[PDB]
């Protein structure tokens, strides 16, 4: 999930765009 | 320690900026 | 609770505070 | 939606809870 | 205090309401 | 590590939302 | 320092930055 | 209060310090 | 991306999200 | 500057990238 | 752990408040 | 730098003023 991927390691804008609708 | 609460507080704002009009579904469980 | 206009990131921020482990869905499509 | 109720106008707590999963 | 209770472990809205006036 | 500064930064905003008109007394010492 | 209108959470945020270990009291009762 | 001085108008640093404990 | 007026801290916040390791320069001198 | 483009008006992503180092 | 990303997110806002009209140069490398 | 000084340990307003232009 987003919380196991973007807390231990930083997520870029492109990585954060995956979880958008 | 790895405080997922304060980290999700930043993630939800970053998602509001990234998604925009699309929106997003957020769950603190995967 | 606060009685004001929440807008922008603030909106989602309160969704992060009120919902909690339940999670929330954020769609700003008018 | 959520903006026209809580941003255009003022929302209460139990109106906030209407958007939780 | 609030700082030894709501940093190591997360505090809900009801727990945070204790410290209000 | 357990950075009480960044954590209190979130706590004070959450308290502003929760207390509202009542207000709150905040001290980083208990 | 910044010369603007601080409102909402921002208000308290600067109270968190300026005071420090002293602490602050926040009462928005007009 | 604090809002009518720093939100309605603009505050300085030493006016900010007036609300510290 | 979001299509709104970013102002205040929000401005820099998005500069923190978009640039990344590149870094940014922030000058509000009109 | 940055404010008169992104705060006075609305900026895009590639206009945001113009202020990165 | 010492998450320099979330910490820099707070640092850039604090710098926006402190510097004001002067501005600041921020780099996540020193 | 600012990131090795103001993350492990907290920086005051005066310490943060060094990095301003
Ligand atoms: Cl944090
Ligand atoms: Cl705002
Ligand atoms: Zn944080
Ligand atoms: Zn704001």
């Amino acid at each position: 999930g987003i919380v196991e991927q973007c807390c231990t390691s930083i997520c870029s804008l492109y990585q954060l765009e995956n979880y958008c609708n | 320690f790895v405080n997922q609460h304060l980290c999700g507080s930043h993630l939800v704002e970053a998602l509001y900026l990234v998604c925009g009009e699309k929106g997003f579904f957020y769950t603190d469980k995967t």
